[PDB]
């Protein structure tokens, strides 16, 4: 019911990726009903996809469409690899690194979804810093400051090539078991 | 005849009767017996003195009960570190010269020092812990926790209100053991400084561990939008499993703010404004289930609407109820024609502390002072449709009694209209606090007002604060300002000065709380054409030479962004200007060079900065504060003949 | 009941008045170790006990040194806790807010320290925040 | 530990066999770093020390004739290096230290691998040829200033001179810090910093120094950067990045601290 209900509008928006569309929606609507993996024995709220592909467009475009759907919000666009542009690299924000940034904007907006474009060439200490806030569900920020997750949801954009474990470097082996789903998106 | 002809009991009883610790140091050197008499009859000791000279560290003090090691210099620096493998001698050497303690607080910045401290006193009754930096990294949850699980142990009251941890600590270490947790008489949780409250689980889990609590505090989240929130079934649980609370004390962690804007519906960018998952009927049977309760404090940060039958229930089934602290609890007063009901049916109320109540107006103002005419203290916050006739006809109404009155956030009650409001009771009132709101549109001694609370914005002056009414207060002792606002958006001031020397009105005034923490502003690096906060910091601090002040607890602005509270070189230089002053508690940080500046003030004696914020400074590469530093100001200020 | 002071005057007294001291209710009933004016207040205090009132309390202490002191023996040979207790608050009042020269001197008390003492006193007096 | 370590606040992070040293600049102390450390600790051992002008050392240490020329400073410097056994370190310096990390190099350039320079400058004060500073005058307003706060503390009053008094907009920023010190101290340091002049100097220089500058910086001039590359001795690259204010490497992070990893970790300059 939930599957297809946001199923039909993400083929409306991103017909391209029909599989990959019904593969998402799936997982959101488990992770949301509660059929999804577990923080140890205690549930938790947050959900953390990985949409591999080379389409990137259509990936944002499409996480656009679920933060549209589920939660009727715009998207949150924080981005960390060589995709900087007018809007990402705000001054406005004063000091703040990209971890930073990650920690405020989850805790002003414990209810939406998360994009984090590139996390392949993000640095060692954001992957880290990601990697920690997975497990223990918070989040540091620069200054040591623990941040609760909330349910907010995580999608993070690599550029690997269902996932297969065979095209993903080893060095990110780690985020993709913790991760609870990993999609991939044709070309 | 004298005192050393008296026999000896009733000049011990004499002496137990001195509590202020600066006479009984006074006292202590009269002569030799009163020496003796003065060691063995002081009961509370808080040490002051450095990490480095613990060794020399007197043993005179063998009678002491309770004894405060969480103030020791550096602030917040580790008492035992693993990495020394003599930290392990600094627990004997406490339990030598403290043998006698019962109630201890110390500063846990390493789960060394409370496996290491904390099991020296068998006999401890009430423990204290206290950290306000990062949590350790442990395999586990609650594993520092379960150190203070001994073999031989008693510990009664547990107060982890200033101990940061994960809430799952709590209840991972509690059901460890379940005699540590059946042996609990009182236990303080309500820390701000959680990220999120405890789960309902979490609060269910709790309460099964320990039940035999009698007073109970919790810092727990009530927003239904997040998933595991505590709702009917934490409550339900809270009173089925501790039957003989008689302090329960709930709240949200945005409530327990320092900043209005974090728990302000009014000031917050449409967050809360939403029904929590309590109902009438719910309270009904928690109430219901307590039979004992004195004190009851449910400050959500979510709203109850129509709470009425539910504290109606309270008088009835809460005998000895005396205490009733509302956060945003609706309908708590509406009264038909003539009769009470919600709180106003509470006639055995001693206080009553209200927050954020829409349907509350005049009359139902009216109605609360009729019904409970034995209050003695009185606080309302964010009521927008009481008015000065409401509050003055409560206060006249509740003349013979009302000695505590506090009126923020009101928006029809300015200073001159709260200061009006309670006329009736002018020459009664004790404690007062009052919000510095100068656009409010629409004899006078002050005989027994000893204590001022004052809120106001950033940026606007002190000054009317004499016209508004506050004139003639020949008692006036305290006086607390808090500052809060964002000052990055603001202008260059108009008018140069604060407007402290507006205090010298007072003429008793001697000690002061200058809260300006609650400041954002940049610190070092204005993007262009800004000021940066030592500007305001002269602002705020020009003229507070001139006060005869003896105790000033100050509170840096902070900038934010780059996590910092440093003093600046005007702060630092005006306090330097304190003659008279005896205590100065900076409560943030400051270099050396600062702080070599306070050695010109002759009398002296306690200085320490304090970072009780969350969260403080980890190390000396983080901040401008240095180990070094400290000591030699230490060194240099006990050094002074 | 009619007690008898140590000088040899006597004075009647109520029930719940003598039984408001320990060692009278206890136990003519000679007193050879109390004055007269000594068990006027006493009794007055144990009259006032038996019928908001720290104003009674304070203005009952408007006396001079010598006769708080014999207060505070009389109370203490009678044995009544709020006695005893109010004037060690009284006595103790006195206590604060002076230097060690100003007790000696209101207190007529002789000082017994060297100066290497004084020293080491106050040096283990800087181990407490004030 | 030893006196020196005592006396700088040195602290010793990281691991790996080669060391970065960074230096803040004068006003600030060590604590400027904070956000640049965590980047570093994982492959390079980092160095962090206070200059003995800064408001976190001992007062009574600042020699007033030894730290009126800035050979102090570079022997303080070396004497740091030496004492921790330091080699072929990566510099890392702020406004007016990378000068001095620049004649410590030119004293012994055994010590020195490289320069990372954010917004130098040889000399602060302009010419009638040379424009890679200030005017004398909006330097002389500010000497005044601390002048008249020295003198203030001297008599036990509050020194109450700032630099948001000035009415320049860039001594506002640039000076900013230049009040975060003991009064006397601020003016000795700003005399030595007006008295600077490392012009005759540059063609010495030979470690590489990789030169970074905010985009059309108000404050020190972008034509700074070309000056240097045309004089220094040694190899040198230029780099511009899109930040402004004083302290690029705390108040903009995310794009300060990329151009500081690249440029540390790229070394053909």
């Amino acid at each position: 019911d939930l599957f297809k209900k946001l199923l039909k509008g993400m083929t409306e928006k991103v017909w391209w990726q029909n599989d990959a569309a019904a593969a998402v929606a799936a997982t959101v609507s488990q992770c949301k009903l509660g059929n999804g993996k577990r923080r140890g024995v205690l549930s938790k709220g947050d959900v953390w996809l990985l949409f591999s592909g080379p389409d990137r467009v259509g990936k944002r475009k499409m996480v656009s469409a679920l933060s549209s759907l589920v939660y009727g919000t715009n998207p949150i666009m924080i981005q960390l690899g060589s995709r900087q542009d007018a809007g990402d690299g705000n001054s406005s924000f004063r000091g703040k690194t990209a971890l930073d940034k990650i920690a405020e904007t989850v805790k002003r907006s414990p209810f939406s979804v998360i994009l984090l474009e590139d996390i392949d060439e993000a640095d060692m200490l954001v992957r880290g810093s990601i990697k920690q806030a997975m497990d223990r569900g918070r989040i540091r920020d620069s200054h040591g400051r623990e941040i609760s997750l909330g349910n907010v949801i995580f999608v993070m954009t690599a550029s690997w090539h269902k996932l297969s474990l065979q095209c993903v470097p080893f060095a990110f082996h780690d985020m993709v078991s913790r991760v609870d789903d990993a999609v991939a998106f044709r070309a | 005849t004298a005192l050393n002809d008296l026999p000896d009991v009733i000049l011990s009883n004499i002496m137990a009767g001195v509590s202020d610790v600066r006479s009984r140091n006074s006292a202590s050197l009269v002569c030799h017996k009163w020496y003796l008499l003065e060691r063995a009859t002081r009961s509370a000791l808080t040490l002051r003195g450095n990490i480095r000279d613990l060794f020399m560290l007197p043993t005179c003090f063998q009678s002491t009960s309770h004894l405060d090691l969480s103030l020791i210099s550096p602030w917040g620096h580790p008492l035992t570190s693993a990495a020394d493998p003599d930290s392990a001698l600094i627990g004997h050497l406490l339990r030598h010269a403290f043998p006698s303690v019962t109630s201890l607080a110390i500063y846990a910045r390493d789960p060394s020092t409370i496996h290491i401290v904390v099991p020296q006193w068998p006999d401890l009754e009430r423990l204290k812990l206290v950290r306000w930096h990062q949590r350790p990294q442990t395999d586990a949850a609650g594993d520092e926790l379960k150190l203070l699980i001994s073999e031989c142990g008693t510990l009664k009251s547990l107060d982890l209100s200033s101990f940061y941890c994960w809430t799952d600590d709590v209840p991972a270490a509690l059901g460890s053991c379940p005699t540590f947790a059946a042996n609990l008489k009182s236990l303080n949780l309500l820390n701000s400084s959680f990220s999120e409250g405890f789960k309902s689980d979490e609060i269910k889990a709790i309460t099964k561990a320990c039940p035999n609590l009698r007073e109970f505090r919790a810092s727990c989240m009530f927003d239904p939008r997040y998933i595991g929130h505590a709702g009917d079934e934490a409550l339900v649980s809270i009173s089925v499993n501790c039957p003989k609370l008689e302090i329960l004390h709930l709240a949200d962690t945005n409530a327990l703010s320092s900043a209005r804007s974090d728990f302000d519906p009014d000031e917050r960018e449409g967050l809360g404004q939403e029904e929590a998952k309590i109902n009438a009927a719910t309270l009904i049977e928690v109430f219901s289930g307590l039979p004992l309760l004195e004190e009851l404090a449910l400050d959500l940060c979510n709203n109850v609407r129509d709470s009425g039958p539910a504290l109606e229930v309270l008088n009835s089934k809460c005998p000895k109820l005396k205490s009733v602290k509302l956060g945003q609890f609706h309908g708590i007063s509406l009264p038909v024609e003539s009769k009470l009901d919600g709180i106003a049916l509470c006639q055995g109320l001693e206080s009553l502390s209200i927050r954020n109540v829409d349907d509350l107006t005049d009359m139902g103002l009216i109605a609360i002072g009729r019904g409970c005419y034995r209050l003695a203290k009185f606080e309302v916050y964010g009521c927008k449709k009481i008015t000065v006739r409401g509050m003055r006809t409560m206060a006249s109404l509740l003349r013979k009694t009302l000695v505590d009155v506090k009126i923020a956030a009101c928006k029809k009650l300015g200073a001159v209209q709260s200061l009006k409001a309670l006329e009736p009771i002018q020459d009664r009132v004790e404690r007062l606090h009052i919000d510095c709101d100068w656009d409010c549109p629409d004899d006078k001694t002050w005989a027994r007002l000893r204590y001022v609370s004052l809120w106001i914005f950033v940026g606007q002056l002190l000054t009317p604060l004499v016209a508004a009414g506050l004139n003639d207060c020949p008692e006036l002792e305290e006086i607390s300002i808090k500052v809060e606002g964002d000052c990055r958006v603001l202008s260059r001031p108009t008018v140069r000065e604060f407007g402290l020397t507006t205090l010298l009105n007072y003429p008793k005034l001697s000690r002061m709380h200058l809260d300006c923490g609650d400041i954002n502003g940049y610190a070092h690096t204005a993007p262009s054409g800004q000021m940066d906060l030592s500007l305001w910091e002269r602002f705020y601090l020009i003229g507070v030479g001139h006060l005869g002040l003896t105790e000033l607890n100050y509170w840096p602005p902070q900038d934010r962004d780059v996590n910092q509270r440093s003093l600046s070189l005007p702060a630092a230089g005006l306090l330097q200007e304190c003659n008279r002053l005896r205590k100065l508690f900076i409560h943030g940080t400051a270099h050396e060079h600062f702080m070599m500046f306070f050695l010109r003030i002759e009398g002296l004696r306690d200085v320490q900065l304090r970072a009780d914020y969350y969260p403080a400074p980890e190390n000396d590469m983080s901040t401008e504060m240095r180990a070094d530093s400290c000591s030699r100001f230490e060194v240099a200020l006990n050094r002074r003949q | 009941i009619v007690l008898k002071s140590s000088d040899g005057e006597s004075f009647e007294v109520e029930e719940a008045v003598a039984l408001e001291s320990q060692t009278i209710a206890h136990m003519g009933v000679p007193l050879p170790n109390v004055t007269s004016k000594i068990l006027a207040k006493v009794i007055e205090y144990c009259k006032r006990h038996v019928e908001d009132l720290k104003a009674w309390d304070a203005d009952f202490m408007k006396i001079d040194q010598a006769t708080l002191f014999e207060l505070i023996l009389a109370a203490n040979y009678l044995n009544i806790k709020n006695l005893l207790d109010l004037t060690c608050q009284t006595v103790a009042d006195m206590i604060k807010g002076k230097t060690p020269e100003e007790i000696r001197t209101t207190f007529n008390i002789k000082n017994d320290f060297t100066p290497e003492e004084e020293e080491e006193v106050r040096r283990e007096n800087q181990w407490a925040f004030e | 530990m030893s006196s020196i370590g005592l006396a700088h606040n040195v602290t010793i992070l990281g691991s790996g066999e080669t060391t970065v040293v960074l230096g803040h600049g004068y006003g600030t102390d060590q604590s400027v770093w904070k956000l640049l450390v965590p980047y570093l600790v994982d492959d390079y051992k980092v160095l962090l020390y206070d200059h003995m002008g800064a408001g976190t050392t001992n007062p009574d240490y600042f020699d007033f004739d030894r730290y009126s020329s800035l050979e102090g400073y570079s022997y303080d410097l070396i004497a740091i290096l030496e004492e921790f056994q330091v080699s072929k370190c990566i510099y890392v310096g702020h406004s007016m230290s990378s000068m001095a990390a620049a004649v410590a190099s030119i004293f012994r350039p055994d010590l020195f691998h490289k320069l990372v320079m954010i917004s130098p400058t040889p000399r602060l004060i302009n010419t009638e040829e040379y424009y890679g500073g200030f005017e004398q005058k909006v330097m002389d307003e500010t000497l005044r200033s601390l002048d008249e706060n020295f003198k203030s503390l001297s008599l036990g009053t509050a020194p109450l001179l700032l630099a948001c008094d000035l009415e320049s907009a860039a001594m506002q920023e640039y000076c900013r810090t230049l009040f975060n010190m003991r009064p006397d101290i601020a003016c000795c340091i700003t005399r030595m910093i007006c008295g600077l002049d490392l012009r005759p100097y540059l063609g010495h220089v030979t470690v590489p120094c990789h030169i970074i500058q905010s985009s059309n910086d108000i404050m020190v001039p972008v034509a700074v950067g070309e000056y240097l590359r045309k004089n220094l001795g040694g190899p040198s690259v230029v780099e511009v990045m899109p930040t402004e204010g004083h302290l690029p490497h705390l108040s903009m992070p995310e794009v300060t601290i990329p151009v500081v990893l690249r440029h540390i970790r790229q070394d053909i300059t």
